[PDB]
């Protein structure tokens, strides 16, 4: 599924991710825009055997267990493929996981390089 | 997860089609390494078959991507690669070997894989 | 009278609405003037009627063209305006005032109205 | 009705239009790119009250009748709305009358603008 821009943010307001350890909902919604484009069956198969996965490309390395990549830890507890569901909350509930890990959303790439430092509330108006 | 824009460029088969939709462009690497991609979808257009599919730039996704349609039996790869401009908002759009055949429905076709109505609406593409 | 951009931009209830979708955009001066055109038709997406548009530069039809797309019960204007560059295969898009209601369908449209789908298919555009 | 480049190609050649009064196809089928984008109902309304109709943007004022332009001469003996349809045949019969003049295609403004002097065979490569 390709969720709305507004659908979104909605959804992850609804999940409790607005203002989670301190980002803002637009650092959610730029952070998916970027690494998914809101898509949530979105894969992108990285050249050290893992995998990223769904609307926020959470990684098959140290996130989920997809089976087929090496140093596994899956410290969400879950199937990558849970996170390739068309509801966000399997996603939503593993990204609270990861952001808490230390270096906050500076775990997603396009995050850093997309959201960090903008007027990410942008991502959330007209809604 | 696996009939994807990259296998069809090294596909035995399918490499000489995917060469003769490129040729002359500049696509950036990461299309044929393989970028964000989702699965393949089947449309009809007419009473020929073709498999749509799409990808983009790996974190960057809303910014650069792309899309193709193929006809295993006809042979035939046509795409559509967009970037869009992070300080206009400009969406540039580069057509990749559409033939006439598919000059109108196919590139509207493309586009819906671009923009989502082909992934939300899979049946509703399937022009007469 | 037919219901034409060049209409919407000069009637009275309506020139307001053209303003807003315009703004922050340079358009052409033959847009307001009135290009080549062909008849408005009706899109329903959702439980939301439009009246959708299109015209293109005089003599010059493949090279520049524009698609509108308006509801009268919002009052609201939405467009695409789009040059091309036959020697390089290219096509540059200017999105004007896209809401996040027509953000994913409401732009399929508005491409569809330019390609030609739409005029061919009247009736496989309803999502 | 919206044409694709070759299906109009092949249509005006059927109509008896390539080489017609010396002028190639393509040059026929560029005309009906920039004046209409191939599109059979395409209207332009001009400032002294007349309206250019269909795929070859033929004027009201000399050639076709609209019923709402003063002075027309009705020179195809044609209602203007005839030149909107699907088919386009009344638009290609107006077309040799008009092109049958000593200054030929300089007739259509987008002709004159896009084709002329150009390499229009571009317009019917890749044609079947």
């Amino acid at each position: 599924k390709v969720f709305g821009r507004c659908e979104l943010a909605a959804a992850m307001k609804r999940h409790g991710l607005d203002n989670y350890r301190g980002y803002s909902l637009g650092n959610w919604v730029c952070a998916a825009k970027f690494e998914s484009n809101f898509n949530t069956q979105a894969t992108n198969r990285n050249t050290d055997g893992s995998t990223d996965y769904g609307i926020l490309q959470i990684n098959s390395r140290w996130w989920c267990n997809d089976g087929r990549t090496p140093g596994s830890r899956n410290l969400c507890n879950i199937p990558c493929s849970a996170l390739l569901s068309s509801d966000i909350t399997a996603s939503v509930n593993c990204a609270k996981k990861i952001v808490s890990d230390g270096n906050g959303m500076n775990a997603w790439v396009a995050w850093r390089n997309r959201c960090k430092g903008t007027d990410v509330q942008a991502w959330i108006r007209g809604c | 997860d696996d009939l994807t824009i990259s296998s069809l460029a090294k596909g035995e088969t399918t490499k000489a089609a995917f060469n003769q939709m490129v040729q002359g462009h500049k696509l950036p690497a990461w299309v044929m390494k393989g970028g964000t991609y989702t699965p393949a979808q089947t449309v009809t257009l007419g009473d020929e078959t073709y498999q749509v599919m799409s990808a983009c730039k790996p974190h960057d996704c809303g910014s650069q991507r792309i899309a193709v349609m193929w006809s295993e039996k006809s042979n035939q790869m046509t795409g559509l690669f967009s970037t869009i401009d992070e300080k206009t908002s400009q969406e540039k759009l580069t057509w990749l070997n559409v033939n006439d055949a598919l000059s109108i429905d196919g590139k509207t076709v493309l586009f819906a894989a671009l923009t989502g109505s082909l992934e939300n609406h899979p049946d509703g593409f399937n022009f007469r």
